[PDB]
């Protein structure tokens, strides 16, 4: 569950059986907030896929950039071992 | 709380906090908390337009040292002694914890002692910078951001539900379709296997046998008698057509042979199941040794202990030379 | 030092939508009938298996007709013998792998029933195995009953090579060569590994495509929800309507 | 029990920003479910005095008995693919560094379907399996009169089937009950997010993230579906359809893919037991990653180096394993063994300060 | 679940003025744990191919393989004689009167039990186990291809024992869960009473109960170890162990002693279907003995002369089943049958009011 402090109640009414875990999750909202949507049935529901897919997947490469480094070394690794076991063969057994 | 633990120990190779602070050690301190300045009506640095001339940070990269993965953080767990290094709060270095409780940092030259522990409380320290940096969020959807207020609809729109149910419809329409075919295969394969049901056929070539030859046939795992029948075995059975009722189990030649020639019978004594022996009794039937059951030319029981006729399996004449059991 | 790899042969099955050549299967029965038989047995496969798959019935009851069975026993407790029926297995040339042992310099022929899929490259396996019998390489000297096969593991195999031009005259009238013999036994061998190939891959068919259908509605119904969550809009000093 | 279920399915709270990895989970629940009444059907069928002629009754005598032979095989490569998926999920995340009772109750499933997959794969009664467990048994040789009680015999026979099918048969019914712990676990230690903190913006379980994840169980449907009609990956070694002989050997003694890892750290290690103690190291190092650190932080969201590399120490192991005991490659697997002994110590080892 | 525990044990109270015969459903629950952990080591060494040649093997060349093989047989006929005598307690006390919950879960583990116990009959694979099935299985011929679905064959076969076998290692298990439903309802329903009010005498039961029910569970022990190892009882017909011959029927089919009662109701009815209507009608009536009672009153500690002749009507049929089919038994039989109904008339029918 969260904090004790988030999950303090307010009201007096008791938690119902099946809601226990739903407020265990309790937060304590601080200075309020307003929160505000609409149906999904007076809504576009695909055009947000389309929006937002350019700068999804430029993100989600620049952070994948970063294991570029370590793969490379791990694939000259794979090389020479592959080139090693090669040239071991043949001078054991070629003629 | 559920069990829970701290790393709250007396470390050999790292120092605490009091010791080494790892934040930047420059904090402001006031007299009571409404005198630090507000974040919301102080001014922040001015924007900048390339993320190159973003400006630097106070954090040093360099903080911890020694083997293991990198971390950049500013707090422990470690715990403090008795006797913590004096801050230095002259030039600006936090005081809290231990080093104000169990230290003089606190102590003026002539203020009253309760007026200058109180200037000591933690809410009079704030790090240098907090009201020009720290963000001071109004939205949680930024300006430029996809919302609500653009993916509504036209109000001349057409209804949208009945897609939408037709779409949660064919999810269960395509799953009921592969739940039933599932079930059914499943219970397909209780059925007798291939194996099985093959062996559960045998066919009769009605050629080469002779006229009041008996052979025998074992199908679905009981003897099969299948007779011809010469025209004095079956003239033999029509004579006692005619006393019928006068037999244990009254039946008619016609209504247990498909073709006078041939009697296809199960070859199992309708006493205690011992196998009857053909051209055997008082009628040249079948007789049974077990116990003497006698059965007629057209295997119907006509002394001994048996009670009923030898049944007559479900068997069919594919041709006039062939015949399939089953 | 493993075995050289099979070549990737063309086989008109491998697609997704294909099916097993049945005149090619036919052709290939016929070759492991009067070739493969003589040493090696199918202990698995049945003549019913081939019931209106690849031969019609009255054709299969010939065939197996054609050989005889130890059955029994008997009333008198002896064992007889009978003509084949459709419920019998292929019949095996030696009554046990002592028997075939010794009758082939103490190679043991493996039976062919999974013999297809029992190897890496399965059916591929077959076929090169068949057409990988070369010269030896120069410095290899094989012990007589042992020749060199490039795909055999060590090279050194104790069947002698089995098919040559000519061995046997396809009813269908197709010229018989080597490489046309083994392509048809590959195939016969890869159906009887698994008769019921092509039941599983047109019905695999129909779920594959359906459960493109299936993966759409869900989504469609993954979109919609979502959109009341992912277009919200939490304000804390500000109100846009 | 409807008013357990409506608190842990109908208004279960979840953070709405977790991604698609977050529904592993989901996904190994039901396939397990599948595997285990796909072995209780082909129970119907299977013959164990001869699992060799078995298989082959039910793939061809059966109506549809195909089907489920090859969805148990291959429903049994899709469960380690899920499972490992979701370990390298959990190992990115740092998952474990709070939620630690949630990857002892995860780990403990692990050890079970190690047991369950080895079993089951002599069950097959191929040269492979017979020669598989004939290797391993012989590591605890060591222990006297230890190999006659579990094998029953000198020499693995029906005898060891017999009471390894009985495992075989109970043990995954166990599995399933220590997955009510974890999800026990799961339910009161809230799930991690994708951000380190704690943020109040969870949403209903039934009407969104069961939406979301039967959207990707019937994404993996899809593929697993082609693989199962089709074989368009090369899952099950070819030589278990090879009748057992006991007096020669298989070209290659392998098992399934999903135990190549620990295979080649056997074959690797000169000395027979410090291959099964390293063997050991692995999975046991593993769960006390987090327990020496002593700062306030999950080295969460950085640049997770040290993941990347063990993750691809895994795949590099997993690729000797096929190889054949080449001397050079044994050589690179011990580098990669002393490689993958640093990341964990880089793992484990707390930092002092500047 | 150690906080459930004690709730359930340590901190459960009971009436002390309960007899004895309060303690047969503890012992229900003991010996059902035996049954099923004897059944699950003789299945490591059982062979399904030829259940007859199987229990050879165990009984002389597994190491004390005749305890299992003895006690299973013996604790199966020990579960039946201790439930049908916690019936006949349920009956006696009329404890189904307020406490019908508790009535149903029960009878639910007796349906399963009756399905449980028959097929392992079977699994023996003797000539009253070939004889019996396909005598039981012929009264379901009326139902079109019903019975080639059910053998899987046109006779009976291994194919028939393989799937049975099935049903008889997983049933049992789903009967030790309906024994969780039945005791919860019997600890949210409180227990009666030997006194038909509600009186308040309640003590713990860990420290005083408990102990009670030990020493009856000895008491059984004594008794059950002599049958154990002597067998002073017959409670195995010997015609079991003759090998199958499907050609010859032995001198009489009959089922174990505890199916006698229902067996002989098939064979004193003319018409087959009827019989099956029958014993439908006995397990079936005594669910709503009480439900068309109308008076403030449970009909308890009266003379119970109704419950007196209907326990001796259950024995007296249970006698003609033995005996062979003579027309003179016949015709009492079906006399036992109609006073049977009139019994059961009398239960249900509320009274007038003079
Ligand atoms: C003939 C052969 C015979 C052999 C006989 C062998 C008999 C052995 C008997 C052993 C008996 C069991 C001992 C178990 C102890 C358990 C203690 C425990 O659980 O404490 C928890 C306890 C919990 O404390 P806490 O307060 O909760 O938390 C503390 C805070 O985290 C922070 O605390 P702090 O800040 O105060 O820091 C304290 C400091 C204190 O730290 C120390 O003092 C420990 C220093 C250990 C150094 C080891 C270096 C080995 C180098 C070998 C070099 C060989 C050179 C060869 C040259 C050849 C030339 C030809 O700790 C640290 O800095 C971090 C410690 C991290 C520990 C990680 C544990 C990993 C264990 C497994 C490693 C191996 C597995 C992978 C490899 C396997 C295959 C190879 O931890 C501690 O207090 C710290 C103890 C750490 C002990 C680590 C010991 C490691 C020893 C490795 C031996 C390797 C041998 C190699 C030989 C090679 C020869 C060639
Ligand atoms: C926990 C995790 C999960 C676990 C899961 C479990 C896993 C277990 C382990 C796995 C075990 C191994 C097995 C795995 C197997 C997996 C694979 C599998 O299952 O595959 C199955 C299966 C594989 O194929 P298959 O099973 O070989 O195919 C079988 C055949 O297809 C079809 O089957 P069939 O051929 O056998 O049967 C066909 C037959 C079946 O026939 C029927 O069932 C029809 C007959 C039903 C009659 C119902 C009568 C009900 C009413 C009775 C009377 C009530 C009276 C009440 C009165 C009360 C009064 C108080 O239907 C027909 O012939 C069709 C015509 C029917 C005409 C009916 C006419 C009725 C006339 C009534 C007249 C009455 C008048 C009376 C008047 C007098 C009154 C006195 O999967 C599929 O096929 C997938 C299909 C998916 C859906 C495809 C459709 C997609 C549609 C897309 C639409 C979107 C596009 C829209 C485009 C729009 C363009 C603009
Ligand atoms: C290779 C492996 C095999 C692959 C192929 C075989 C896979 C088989 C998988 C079967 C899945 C079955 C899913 C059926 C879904 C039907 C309901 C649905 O989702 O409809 C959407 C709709 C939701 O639509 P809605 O919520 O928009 O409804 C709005 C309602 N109106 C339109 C009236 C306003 O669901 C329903 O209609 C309600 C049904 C809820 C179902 C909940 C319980 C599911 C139980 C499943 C039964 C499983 C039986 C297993 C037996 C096994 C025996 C061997
Ligand atoms: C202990 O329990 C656990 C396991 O079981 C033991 C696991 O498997 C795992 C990991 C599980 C997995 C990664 C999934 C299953 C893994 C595998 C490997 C099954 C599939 C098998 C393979 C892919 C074998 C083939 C492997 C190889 C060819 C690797 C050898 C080659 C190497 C390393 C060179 C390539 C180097 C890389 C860094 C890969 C990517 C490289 C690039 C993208 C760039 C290439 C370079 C250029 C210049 C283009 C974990 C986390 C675990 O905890
Ligand atoms: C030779 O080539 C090689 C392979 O291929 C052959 C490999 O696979 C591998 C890797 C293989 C592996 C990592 C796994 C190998 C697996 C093996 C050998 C399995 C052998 C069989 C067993 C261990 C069965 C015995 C079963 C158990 C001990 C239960 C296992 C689960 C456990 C212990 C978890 C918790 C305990 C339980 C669930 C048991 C529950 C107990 C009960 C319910 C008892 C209740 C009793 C009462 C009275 C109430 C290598 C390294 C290799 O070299
Ligand atoms: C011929 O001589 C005679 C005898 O000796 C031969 C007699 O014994 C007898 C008396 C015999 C009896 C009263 C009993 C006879 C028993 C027989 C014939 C048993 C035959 C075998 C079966 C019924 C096995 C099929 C099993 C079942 C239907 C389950 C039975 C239990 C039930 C239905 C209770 C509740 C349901 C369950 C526990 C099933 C649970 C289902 C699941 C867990 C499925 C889950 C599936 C998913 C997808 C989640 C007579 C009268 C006789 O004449
Ligand atoms: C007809 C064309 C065939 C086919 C399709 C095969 N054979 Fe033979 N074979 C024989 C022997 C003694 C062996 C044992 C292996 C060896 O000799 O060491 C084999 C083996 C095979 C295999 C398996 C190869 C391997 O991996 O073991 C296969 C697929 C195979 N054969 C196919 C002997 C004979 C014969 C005796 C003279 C004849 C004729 C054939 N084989 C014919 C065929
Ligand atoms: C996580 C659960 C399980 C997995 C990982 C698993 C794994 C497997 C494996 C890999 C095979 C052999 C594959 C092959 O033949 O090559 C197998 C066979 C078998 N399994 Fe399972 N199994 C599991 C659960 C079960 C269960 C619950 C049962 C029975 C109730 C079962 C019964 C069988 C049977 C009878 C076989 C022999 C059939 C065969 O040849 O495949 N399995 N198992
Ligand atoms: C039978 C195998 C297991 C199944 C059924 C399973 C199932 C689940 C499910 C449903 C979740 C919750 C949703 C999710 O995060 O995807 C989860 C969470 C988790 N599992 Fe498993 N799990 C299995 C194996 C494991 C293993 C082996 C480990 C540890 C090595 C593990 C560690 C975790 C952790 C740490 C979490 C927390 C996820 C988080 O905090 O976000 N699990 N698992
Ligand atoms: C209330 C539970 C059960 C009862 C009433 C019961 C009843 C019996 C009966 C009467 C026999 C045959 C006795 C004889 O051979 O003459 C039998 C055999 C057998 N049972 Fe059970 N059984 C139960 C539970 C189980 C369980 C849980 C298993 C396996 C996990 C099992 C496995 C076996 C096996 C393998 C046999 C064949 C051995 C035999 O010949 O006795 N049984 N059962
Ligand atoms: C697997 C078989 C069953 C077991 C494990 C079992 C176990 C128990 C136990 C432990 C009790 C509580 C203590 C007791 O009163 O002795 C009890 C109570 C009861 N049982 Fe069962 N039972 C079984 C079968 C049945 C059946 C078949 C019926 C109904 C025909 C039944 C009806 C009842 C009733 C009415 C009570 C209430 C006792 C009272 O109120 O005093 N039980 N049972
Ligand atoms: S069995 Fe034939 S006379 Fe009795």
């Amino acid at each position: 569950p969260n904090t004790k402090r988030d999950i303090r109640r307010l009201g007096s009414y008791p938690v119902p059986p099946e809601s226990k875990n739903f407020w265990r999750g309790r937060f304590q909202v601080p200075g309020g907030q307003i929160q505000q949507g609409v149906s999904p049935m007076q809504q576009k529901i695909f055009f947000q896929w389309w929006w937002n897919l350019p700068t999804r997947y430029f993100w989600r490469f620049t952070k994948w950039s970063d294991f570029l480094i370590p793969s490379l070394m791990w694939y000259t690794g794979f090389l020479m071992c592959k080139n090693d076991v090669e040239e071991g063969t043949r001078s054991r057994y070629w003629y | 709380h559920r069990p829970t633990t701290v790393k709250m120990i007396d470390s050999w190779r790292t120092e605490p906090s009091s010791e080494k602070p790892m934040w930047y050690n420059r904090f402001d301190q006031v007299d009571h908390i409404s005198q630090h300045p507000d974040p919301e009506k102080t001014e922040k640095y001015p924007p900048v337009d390339d993320t190159r001339k973003l400006m630097k940070t106070r954090g040093d990269p360099h903080i911890m040292r020694g083997w293991g993965e990198y971390v950049y953080c500013h707090y422990e767990h470690l715990r403090e002694p008795v006797f913590p290094r004096k801050p230095d709060v002259a030039k600006g270095e936090l005081a809290a914890g231990a080093n104000v409780t169990r230290t003089d940092v606190w102590k003026r030259e002539g203020e009253p002692a309760i007026q200058s522990i109180a200037r000591f409380n933690p809410d009079n320290f704030r790090p240098v910078g907090y009201a020009e940096n720290i963000p001071c969020p109004d939205t949680c959807v930024p300006e430029g951001h996809l919302d609500f207020r653009h993916t509504r609809l036209p109000t001349w729109h057409a209804d949208r539900r009945p897609f939408h149910y037709f779409a949660t419809g064919m999810f269960g329409l395509i799953g009921l379709a592969f739940l039933r075919g599932t079930v059914v295969k499943v219970v397909h394969g209780l059925w007798p296997a291939r194996d099985a049901i093959a062996a559960g056929v045998i066919e009769v070539d009605l050629r080469g046998i002779q006229p009041g030859q008996n052979f025998v046939v074992k199908w679905r795992g009981k003897p099969v008698f299948v007779r011809r029948r010469t025209q004095a075995m079956i003239d033999a059975a029509t004579a006692d057509d005619a006393i019928v009722n006068s037999l244990r189990d009254p039946e008619r030649d016609k209504d247990r042979v498909k073709k006078p020639e041939w009697l296809v019978m199960l070859g199992v004594c309708t006493h205690l199941g011992c196998v009857p022996y053909p051209d055997q009794g008082l009628y040249g039937g079948y007789f049974c040794p077990c116990h003497g059951s006698h059965y007629d030319h057209s295997g119907r029981i006509r002394l001994g202990p048996a009670p009923l006729n030898m049944e007559i399996p479900t068997y069919e004449f594919t041709d006039d030379d062939t015949i399939i059991l089953g | 030092k493993d075995p050289p790899s099979p070549p990737d042969w063309p086989f008109w099955f491998k697609a997704f939508s294909h099916c097993h050549d049945i005149p090619s299967c036919r052709r290939g029965y016929e070759v492991y009938r009067q070739v493969c038989a003589t040493c090696h047995a199918a202990r698995f496969v049945c003549f019913r298996h081939m019931v209106n798959t690849i031969y019609p019935e009255n054709r299969v009851k010939q065939l197996a007709a054609s050989f005889d069975y130890e059955d029994g026993p008997n009333d008198r407790g002896e064992m007889f013998t009978r003509p084949g029926n459709l419920l019998d297995p292929f019949p095996s040339p030696y009554p046990n792998e002592e028997a075939a042992r010794f009758a082939n310099q103490g190679a043991s022929p493996p039976d062919l029933s999974q013999q297809a899929a029992a190897h890496h490259g399965g059916c591929d396996y077959i076929m090169s195995l068949l057409t990988g019998y070369r010269d030896p390489p120069a410095g290899v000297s094989l012990r007589s009953g042992l020749y060199y096969n490039t795909y055999f593991p060590g090279g050194a195999i104790s069947m002698p090579p089995p098919l040559n031009d000519g061995a046997i005259e396809y009813e269908d009238g197709t010229p018989a060569v080597a490489s046309q013999m083994a392509k048809d036994v590959s195939q016969f061998l890869t159906w009887a590994q698994d008769p019921q190939h092509d039941e599983r891959k047109l019905i695999g068919l129909k779920m594959s495509t359906a459960a493109l259908v299936w993966l759409f509605s869900i989504s469609v119904w993954n979109r919609h929800v979502w959109t009341m969550i992912k277009t919200r809009r939490i304000d804390f000093t500000k109100t846009v309507y | 029990f409807i008013l357990i279920i409506k608190d842990n399915i109908i208004l279960y709270n979840i953070n709405d920003s977790i991604n698609y990895l977050w529904n592993i989970g989901y996904i190994i629940m039901v396939v397990m479910i599948v595997q285990v009444i796909t072995g209780i059907i082909i129970n119907l069928y299977m013959n164990i005095n001869n699992g060799y002629k078995g298989i082959i009754y039910i793939i061809k005598e059966i109506y549809y008995g195909y089907i489920l032979r090859y969805i148990h095989n291959n429903n049994s490569t899709l469960i380690y693919v899920v499972v490992y998926l979701h370990i390298i999920r959990n190992l990115y995340y740092k998952t474990y560094y709070y939620n630690i009772l949630i990857w002892y109750s995860g780990m403990i499933m692990l050890y079970q379907l190690i047991i369950i997959g080895f079993i089951g794969y002599i069950l097959g009664w191929g040269q492979l399996s017979y020669w598989g467990i004939t290797v391993i048994i012989n590591l605890i040789s060591g222990i006297p009169y230890l190999i006659l009680l579990i094998s029953g015999n000198y020499y693995i026979t029906i005898v060891t089937i017999k009471r390894l099918y009985i495992v075989h048969f109970i043990l995954p019914i166990i599995l399933i009950y220590v997955e009510i712990i974890h999800v026990y676990y799961i339910h009161y230690l809230i799930n991690n997010n994708i951000v380190e903190y704690n943020v109040n913006n969870k949403i209903i379980f039934n009407n969104y993230i069961l939406v979301k994840d039967n959207n990707g169980i019937i994404f993996i449907l899809n593929i697993f579906i082609l693989e199962l009609n089709n074989n368009i990956f090369i899952i099950a070694d070819n030589d278990n359809l090879i009748e057992i002989n006991i007096l020669v050997t298989p070209i290659h003694i392998i098992p399934e893919w999903y135990y190549l890892y620990w295979y080649s750290i056997l074959k690797l290690l000169p000395n027979k037991y410090s291959g099964l103690y390293i063997v050991v190291n692995s999975i046991s190092i593993i769960n006390i990653l987090s327990e020496y650190k002593i700062v306030i932080s999950e080295y969460k969201n950085y640049k997770n180096i040290i993941w990347y590399n063990q993750i691809i120490q895994y795949i590099s192991m997993i690729y000797i394993g096929i190889q054949l005991p080449i001397i050079e490659y044994i050589n690179y697997g011990r580098y990669i063994i002393i490689f993958n002994i640093l990341l964990l110590i880089m793992y484990l080892y707390p930092k002092k300060k500047k």
